[PDB]
């Protein structure tokens, strides 16, 4: 892995196309709230989704993930990151916040990068919560490259350009989301434009203060699609 | 198609002088002398507005008394600076006093040198070379507030000032013009906006930018989004005028 | 005498109608110009004087542009040279109009070529090669002391043989290339004096935005901000319209 | 036409040579001069410094090795960076193993026994540049020459890189007279001063383009530079 | 070689009843037809409009359809040549051929050309040092020379076609004479929106509409197969005998002619 | 060109493959009625090869001198307009009079090149150029006859023109026009400098060593693009630096923009 | 009264 | 062709062209002999100079090893060098074993083997260096020489550089005409003979030589450069023979 004339370099010029191809998730920052949202295989038949690993994953009692592109090289940084996890509430005896471990996991995507024999991951991810004993959300964003963002919306995926920008059609800095249930309207009206099908193909996560935790079944999303599948007449 | 360590027929190696127009895909990133204090200057390249642009940080703190501003790729660059703090917190034991500038700077372009025989016993880390450069700016008791200027191909000038990035072939030459001896602080806090201003792809905002001066008296200083904004319309108090 | 006919009515070039880098004009300058009107200056020295400005250069380069520049600057007489009249199905009856042509042009003043694409005919059951060969037997005759030379472009340098090209034929040879910044900016002043603009803006930094890339695009993609503006029935261009296309030119392509 | 022996280093040529180090050597040919001549008691070095832009300090040429040596470079500061702070190490270790102190030609034969432990291995290249060692010792003083292929000897006078034969046509010519020279090092030094301005294209050297220093039978190191060398312009 | 030019028999190929795009297609109105409606525009910011465009292929996927129709619009000339038909045996004979047209553009100041597939003439300079085949390149530069010499450009306008350019076409185009290299490929919805947009004229849905759900599951695919999917609703209507129009049977040519050209569907791995 | 030519000029390149040549051919000049009484079949030729820039002719001039005769005037000539081998044609009876005057050098140019490697990438029917050549060896017959003619050729090395000559009878004998040493190019280029205004106040012996791998074609080329350049800059007198590195650099090489030198 | 005939052909070799 | 790119990589001749190519490289080296006296060895080399700034007597191409022996070599400088300073430990760690100074067929069964290591390998370069090598044990004289495939043999004299034709068939002229055994101070003159005799292949450029030798007789079987009038006696007589 060197470097072309152009400034650029060959394999990672090419690597970021690769979460360019599969599943299309995204997050927001809330008012008061911070939620995620991804993408499922419906008409996959004669399965439980029960127990097939999550495009979501949780990293502590108050942090979250979702990846996309690869689903091996996913597992391994839950894996690793966990570790950081569960060791810095040891040493220091205060937990985590998140620019630590995102701070940490920016910088082994580069450990995997200038080295001999080692590909770049063929992933993309984000993370979101609360810090503790605080109140303001956080996000961050992730690529190979290691640049480490803050938006206040992120999505990877297919048919993600409009997407990129249907946001922008949407979201209000002065006029931040209300509540969940226009905040997840949010995080629904962004993703089902290239859902192309029912609830089924879909899954869910939210976060509130001190672990608040909750997963969403395929009916409560059938409960508020409902009523923009009613107000997607007018 | 070259490799890392082969020279040419010409002698000029490939990889490494092509990594000397990797940092002119990037962003700008200036910095200029006073002979009372130093400023450094940054273009966000914000992409969407939705961004929280407090998070991108192309400007650091190395201590309470210096700082610098990498370019090109902001990445890997990330690394390095934490090398350059551990030095200068070694040498903070040491010896119970602040490091010179020079005594810093030649170990940072000591690193980068490593892709092959590094220092003496140097075992080859660094499978390529890092493709980011960047400005140091600080205050050491021996010469004064000397600027330093590193690339990847492990070397340093020092400077005056002058720029990197996108605008490097054009905008210094009006700071090659319009630099001298006897000037103040906040001229050099205002003449980079007249630059800046230039070669921004759209209007200026108070967060495309930021600033962060550098003083003997208190030592190191980033600004606000709003105290970049006072300044400008200073700027405007005479693009208005003249 | 399919063409025969030297020059046509109107040259409207200039060798400031280019940005050309300013270097590569020197000695094709000096070759063309200086033996021609001041062999003082070569029986200053005492040389022995050139007779070709070998050359290639990529197309949409200005090199034709500079050669359609020493046409009317010299106001002499002027050839054309391709493989449409050259070449010829009759084997022999080809090489007419090589002989009418350098018989009569020993004869003439200031008759010097632009024998251009050579690459078609000068490559390598095919008779292209006896045609070559009937070149070569008219120039090492007259090749040296005369005000005449050999100046032509192609596309292809490493398409031909260089037995013909030994060094009494073309010597100074001639390289182009894509310019500089500056260079792309000087050039861009050309075409951008025609219309009506936003005036008084930062022009140079475009000329940034000019990787290893043609002046023909630039010469063009101001049309497009142009047609942008018609679009946009901006009766004056800005600079954001100049973007809005430029933009989309070089990703269209990439 | 295209040498596909121009590659790694191993491969000789069928003809005898490595064209990764003929290659290399034409390297202090793009790079600039430094010069540097001795009597039987005082010995010099001189370098033109090459500078950025108007505004810029200006590339170094000379290092101090210890009290009694110094060098001067050509071409490459990193890898020839390295040796100076390698041999700082061969250095004080004589000075504290023995403290019999360091004898400046075994250097030389330590230096050359370095490169070659560098051309024979897959990976790593040469330390490709030329540089000028000087010193004293019981031996009287000692000037020597490098070259990255490892040769190394024991010279009066010479000199490096681009425009260097107008410089060193001078010595030549001149050889006769340096040699008899003693405790005066002045009139000495603008010797390669006077005889360098044969490779000026026009630059005109100045108070700072210039760096020297010097080294005798008594002098510790020391350097000239910054603004006392207004003596010799 | 002027009988095969002189193609002056537009279809019924209707101009703007294709519900394709726009863009595109003001982008050629705007290269050519509105420079002749008020091209004194164009000397108002003094411009040199361009000398014509290339689109690119995707085959299937609308190369030519609009181009018949501006031959129903071209209210001017229009021009077809191929070059297979315009080589020959002997040496320079469609060369010697091919320098007639521009003549015979010199006819007109409405002189404009189609120009038909060209991948077997200026596709790629390969030496060609294996005989025989150097005619084509020995063709090319008879013509790029002929096009650039010395040329005021006489409204001698160009429209050129492929299938594919990468394969080919490596430095015969060049900007300002053909500064638009353009693009034709699947739209990924509007072949739903307006395809049918035309084709709801004719036909009657005799029960329904359904056509809420004839619709694309952004199916990889290239809508101008939709001309069959019209065709065999009628043809199983009189599998059955239907003299009307379903919405039922209609189903199936997508289920059938869809599914023949399968792909992988490797994606159980980028979840 | 047909003349008895003039002195040998200085040996200088490649003399000790030289000597041990004229050698082989003056006594098939001299005294090979001698041979003949010696009764032997002796050739009548041999082959001097070597990349050009090398003074071939020269030798060629210095056949003529311990027995005067004359030289050749033919260049690629059989690549005519007919069905004939018109030279060919001529080669009878320019062998004729290589015939005649048995006091005679014979020295066609470029038989490889002129005579290809094997000859297969031509067609059947090449134009009796098998023929040309079997007229070669036709009248290398006549000429194996007696001693009047002594021929030799010169071209790219070996292995590029037809391998007929393995038989001792036809050509026996192989010499190469090896790289030279170069204070011999250096007074060349004052010869090519010689109708040029000029100085020689250089050192240019250390530039001798320091090129190598351009020909005397190369360095019968290079005096001129550095002449101009002192013009260019109104310069006259000849120099170094503008000269050797101004064109021993810019073969290949140039546009020197390094920074990380210093 | 003719002989000024010339027809290209085709051929494909092995690289 | 394609087989001639790297070590190790036998032909189908059978065997590895690049070392051939070595020898052509040695081939553009300087002259050097060293010739089996009666009683010890001789050693004297060709070294020319470039500009008179080269300082006479200051840069001495042989190199010793121990007390003992003396060694040269042409070709190569540095490389020739490297495995001396693996010599000058090697049998430092030979005395160090039984107390007692090192035989000769010692030093080339603990040479000759390495620098073959550096053509098993495709990660090395071999020494491209031919070399000589000298002196006395117990046993009596030795001398022998190395090419740079490992191989070696005992010679009574040798040669190298583009000294290679003048001297093999001059010894050939030579040993026919004194067989009888020659002694070390005569050779020291016989020997000096030869370089002035052998730089008539570059005698374009200049010189100055260089010569030691080792006696059992007289300096105790130790290694002893040449330094005085012994020296210029030499010259003086090498003169007349080409005269
Ligand atoms: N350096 C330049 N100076 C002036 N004009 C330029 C330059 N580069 C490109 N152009 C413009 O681009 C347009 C197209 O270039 P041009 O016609 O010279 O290609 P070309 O070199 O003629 O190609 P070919 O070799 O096939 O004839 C011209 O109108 C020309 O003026
Ligand atoms: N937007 C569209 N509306 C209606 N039909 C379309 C559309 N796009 C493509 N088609 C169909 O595609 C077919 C041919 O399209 P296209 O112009 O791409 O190829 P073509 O011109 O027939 O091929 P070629 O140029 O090789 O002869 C037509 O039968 C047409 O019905
Ligand atoms: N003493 C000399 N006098 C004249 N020319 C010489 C001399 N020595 C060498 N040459 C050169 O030898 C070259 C002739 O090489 P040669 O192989 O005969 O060329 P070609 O192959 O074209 O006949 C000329 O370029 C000439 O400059």
């Amino acid at each position: 892995s060197i470097f072309s004339p152009d400034g650029h370099i060959f394999q990672v010029e090419y690597a970021l196309e690769a979460v360019k191809r599969g599943t299309c998730a995204v997050g927001v920052k809330g008012k008061n709230c911070v939620v995620l949202g991804c993408e499922r295989r419906s008409t996959l038949k004669l399965q439980d989704t029960r127990i097939t690993p999550s495009k979501v994953s949780k990293i502590d009692s108050h942090v979250v993930l979702s990846f996309s592109g690869l689903n091996a090289d996913s597992r391994i940084l839950i894996e690793k990151a966990r570790v950081e996890a569960q060791s810095h509430r040891l040493t220091l005896e205060d937990p985590v916040t998140v620019e630590y471990l995102t701070r940490y996991v920016a910088g082994v995507q580069q450990r995997y990068t200038q080295s001999g024999g080692v590909r770049p991951f063929g992933v993309s991810t984000l993370i979101a919560g609360f810090d503790p004993r605080d109140d303001e959300p956080k996000l961050y964003q992730t690529e190979p490259s290691g640049i480490y963002s803050s938006w206040s919306a992120q999505t990877i995926g297919r048919n993600s350009k409009t997407v990129r920008e249907f946001l922008e059609k949407n979201y209000d800095r002065k006029e931040p989301p209300a509540t969940v249930e226009e905040c997840v309207k949010l995080t629904v009206r962004s993703l089902l434009e290239v859902v192309q099908t029912g609830a089924k193909n879909i899954e869910i996560t939210v976060v509130k203060p001190d672990s608040d935790i909750v997963a969403l079944s395929s009916e409560e999303i059938n409960q508020y699609v409902t009523q923009i599948e009613q107000e997607k007449q007018e | 198609d070259r490799g890392v360590s082969t020279f040419s027929p010409e002698g000029r190696l490939f990889q490494v002088e092509y990594s000397l127009e990797a940092i002119k895909l990037g962003s700008t990133a200036i910095g200029i002398a006073t002979k009372e204090g130093v400023v450094l200057g940054v273009e966000k390249r914000a992409t969407s507005p939705l961004l929280e642009s407090d998070s991108i940080e192309k400007i650091v703190e190395i201590d309470r008394h210096i700082g610098c501003a990498m370019s090109g790729l902001t990445a890997d660059a990330r690394s390095m600076i934490e090398h350059a703090r551990t030095a200068a917190v070694t040498h903070n034991l040491y010896y119970d006093e602040d490091i010179n500038v020079e005594s810093l700077t030649q170990s940072v372009c000591d690193l980068a040198l490593r892709f092959g025989e590094g220092a003496s016993g140097e075992e080859r880390l660094m499978s390529r070379p890092f493709g980011v450069a960047l400005l140091i700016a600080g205050h050491d008791a021996d010469d004064g507030y000397q600027l330093f200027h590193a690339e990847p191909s492990g070397t340093f000038y020092r400077y005056n000032a002058k720029a990197i990035g996108s605008g490097s072939e054009g905008a210094q030459a009006e700071l090659l013009n319009e630099w001298h001896s006897s000037l103040t602080l906040k001229e050099a806090e205002l003449l980079v906006l007249k630059i800046l201003k230039q070669v921004m792809e759209e209007k200026l905002d108070e967060n495309n930018a930021q600033l962060s001066c550098i003083t003997k008296q208190d030592g190191f200083k980033i600004y606000d989004n709003e105290k970049t904004a006072e300044l400008i319309k200073e700027l405007k108090e005479k693009e208005a005028a003249e | 005498s399919v063409t025969m006919m030297t020059v046509e009515e109107k040259p409207d070039v200039t060798y400031s109608d280019v940005g050309g880098c300013k270097d590569q004009i020197e000695k094709l300058r000096e070759v063309v110009e200086l033996p021609l009107l001041s062999p003082e200056r070569f029986a200053t020295l005492g040389i022995d004087p050139p007779k070709g400005i070998l050359l290639y250069g990529p197309p949409g380069t200005g090199k034709t542009l500079c050669a359609r520049a020493v046409a009317n600057r010299t106001d002499a007489t002027f050839i054309r040279v391709i493989g449409s009249e050259l070449v010829q199905k009759y084997v022999g009856e080809g090489a007419r109009m090589v002989r009418e042509l350098f018989e009569m042009a020993r004869t003439k003043k200031a008759c010097i070529i632009f024998f251009d694409e050579i690459d078609a005919v000068g490559g390598a059951d095919n008779e292209v090669q006896r045609t070559m060969l009937e070149l070569i037997t008219q120039l090492d005759g007259f090749d040296p002391r005369g005000n005449i030379k050999v100046m032509f472009a192609t596309n292809r340098p490493n398409t031909l043989d260089p037995a013909l090209l030994r060094p009494g034929r073309i010597d100074r040879k001639v390289e182009f290339s894509l310019p500089d910044l500056e260079g792309r900016a000087n050039i861009f002043r050309i075409h951008s004096k025609s219309m009506s603009v936003e005036r008084g803006i930062r022009w140079e930094l475009i000329s940034r935005l000019c990787p290893n890339s043609t002046g023909a695009e630039l010469r063009s993609v101001c049309t497009e901000a142009g047609m942008f503006a018609i679009r946009a029935r901006r009766k004056v261009a800005t600079e954001k319209d100049f973007l809005k296309a430029v933009d989309k030119v070089i990703s269209g392509y990439k | 036409f295209r040498n596909n022996y121009d590659g790694d280093t191993v491969t000789f040529s069928p003809t005898g040579r490595l064209f990764q180090v003929e290659y290399a050597l034409e390297a202090i040919k793009q790079g600039s001069v430094t010069v540097g001549l001795r009597s039987n008691t005082h010995a010099v070095l001189v370098a033109l410094k090459r500078n950025a832009d108007e505004l810029s300090s200006y590339q170094k040429k000379i290092i101090k090795c210890d009290e009694h040596m110094g060098l001067s470079l050509a071409g490459l500061a990193p890898d020839a960076r390295v040796l100076s702070n390698y041999l700082r190490q061969q250095c004080n270790y004589s000075s504290l193993v023995f403290n019999r102190k360091l004898a400046v030609e075994r250097a030389g034969h330590l230096l050359c026994d370095k490169a070659q432990k560098n051309t024979q291995s897959y990976g790593g290249r040469p330390y490709g540049v030329g540089l000028l060692i000087i010193g004293y010792d019981k031996s009287g003083a000692h000037l020597l020459e490098f070259q990255p292929s490892g040769n190394v000897t024991e010279l009066y006078g010479t000199a490096i890189g681009a425009r260097s034969q107008g410089a060193k046509t001078y010595l030549e010519r001149t050889l006769d007279t340096f040699i008899k020279i003693d405790g005066n090092p002045d009139e000495l030094i603008k010797a390669g001063v006077e005889a360098i301005s044969q490779s000026l294209r026009d630059e005109s050297l100045t108070v700072d383009n210039l760096s020297i220093a010097i080294v005798g039978k008594d002098t510790p190191f020391t350097i000239y530079d910054g603004e006392a060398v207004a003596k010799y312009i | 070689m002027v009988s095969v030019m002189k193609m002056d028999k537009s279809p019924t190929e209707s101009y703007s009843d294709i519900g394709g795009l726009e863009s595109q297609i003001q982008e050629i109105k705007e290269s050519v037809e509105l420079p002749l409606t008020h091209p004194e525009l164009y000397e108002e910011m003094g411009i040199k409009p361009p000398k014509g465009v290339i689109l690119y292929g995707a085959p299937g996927t609308g190369k030519t359809l609009l181009a018949k129709a501006v031959a129903n619009q071209t209210s001017a000339t229009f021009l077809r040549i191929v070059g297979s038909e315009l080589i020959q045996k002997y040496l320079g004979d469609g060369p010697r051929l091919c320098r007639q047209i521009f003549k015979v553009a010199g006819e007109n100041a409405p002189s404009i050309v189609f120009i038909d597939e060209i991948d077997a003439i200026g596709t790629k300079r390969y030496d060609s040092n294996s005989g025989g085949e150097r005619e084509i390149q020995r063709t090319m530069l008879e013509l790029l020379n002929q096009l650039d010499g010395f040329d005021d450009r006489g409204d001698v306008k160009v429209i050129m076609a492929t299938n594919k350019i990468e394969t080919l076409d490596p430095a015969l185009i060049r900007p300002g004479r053909i500064d638009r290299k353009i693009l034709f490929e699947n739209p990924d919805l509007s072949t739903k929106k307006k395809i049918l947009g035309i084709h709801t004229s004719k036909m009657n849905l005799s029960e329904d509409v359904n056509l809420e759900t004839l619709v694309t599951t952004k199916d990889d695919l290239s809508g101008a197969d939709i001309q069959a999917m019209c065709t065999e609703a009628g043809l199983l209507a009189l599998r059955e005998r239907r003299m009307q129009v379903t919405a039922e049977d209609f189903k199936q040519a997508k289920e059938r002619v869809m599914k023949n050209k399968v792909e992988e569907n490797l994606e159980g791995l980028y979840l | 060109d047909e003349k008895p030519t003039e002195t040998y000029s200085d040996v200088g390149g490649l003399d000790k493959q030289i000597e041990e040549l004229v050698e082989a051919i003056v006594l098939p000049m001299k005294r090979a009625d001698k041979f003949k009484d010696m009764g032997i079949r002796a050739p009548k030729g041999a082959l001097m090869y070597g990349p050009p820039g090398t003074g071939k002719t020269l030798l060629a001039r210095a056949c003529a001198a311990q027995t005067n005769a004359t030289f050749l005037k033919l260049a690629a000539p059989q690549l005519v307009q007919m069905y004939i081998g018109e030279g060919a044609k001529l080669v009878r009876d320019a062998f004729a009079l290589a015939k005649e005057k048995a006091p005679t050098i014979i020295f066609i140019d470029e038989l490889d090149a002129i005579g290809t490697k094997r000859f297969d990438s031509e067609k059947s029917g090449d134009r009796e150029v098998q023929r040309t050549m079997l007229e070669l060896l036709n009248q290398l017959d006549g000429f194996s006859s007696d001693d009047r003619v002594k021929v030799l050729a010169a071209t790219n090395r070996v292995d590029v023109l037809d391998p007929a000559l393995l038989r001792s009878g036809r050509l026996d004998r192989k010499i190469e026009f090896p790289l030279p040493s170069e204070d011999s190019r250096a007074q060349i280029l004052q010869i090519h400098s010689r109708k040029m205004t000029t100085d020689d106040d250089i050192n240019w012996q250390e530039l001798a060593r320091s090129t190598d791998e351009f020909n005397g074609a190369q360095l019968k080329a290079v005096t001129v693009e550095a002449g101009m350049i002192a013009l260019r800059n109104g310069q006259s007198s000849v120099k170094h630096e503008d000269f050797v590195e101004g064109i021993s650099e810019v073969q290949a090489r140039k546009s020197k923009s390094v920074s990380f030198y210093a | 009264n003719e002989n000024v005939s010339a027809r290209l052909g085709g051929a494909s070799i092995a690289v | 062709t394609g087989y001639d790119l790297s070590n190790s990589v036998f032909s189908p001749d059978g065997r590895n062209f690049q070392v051939e190519y070595a020898v052509k490289a040695v081939e553009n080296g300087t002259t050097s002999i060293g010739i089996k006296c009666n009683d010890g060895v001789v050693f004297a080399v060709e070294k020319l100079i470039t500009s008179k700034l080269l300082v006479p007597q200051k840069n001495v191409k042989i190199q010793v090893v121990d007390r003992h022996i003396g060694c040269v070599y042409s070709g190569l400088i540095p490389d020739g060098r490297h495995l001396v300073n693996r010599g000058r430990e090697e049998a430092a760690s030979f005395k160090k074993l039984y107390k007692t100074p090192i035989p000769i067929p010692a030093f080339a069964d603990r040479l000759g083997q390495y620098v073959q290591a550096h053509t098993l390998y495709n990660s090395v370069r071999p020494f491209g260096v031919s070399t000589i090598f000298g002196g006395v044990d117990k046993n009596g004289a030795h001398l022998y020489m190395l090419e740079p495939s490992g191989s070696y043999w005992g010679y009574k004299g040798a040669a190298t550089g583009k000294g290679r034709q003048s001297a093999k068939a001059e010894l050939e002229k030579l040993v026919d005409h004194h067989p009888e055994g020659l002694s070390a101070r005569e050779a020291v003159k016989q020997a000096a003979k030869i370089i002035y005799l052998a730089h008539e292949d570059n005698k374009e450029k200049d010189f100055e030589l260089e010569i030691s030798w080792c006696s059992l007789s007289e300096t105790n079987g130790l290694h002893k450069f040449v330094k005085g009038d012994l020296l210029q006696e030499a010259i003086d007589f090498a003169q007349k023979e080409i005269n």
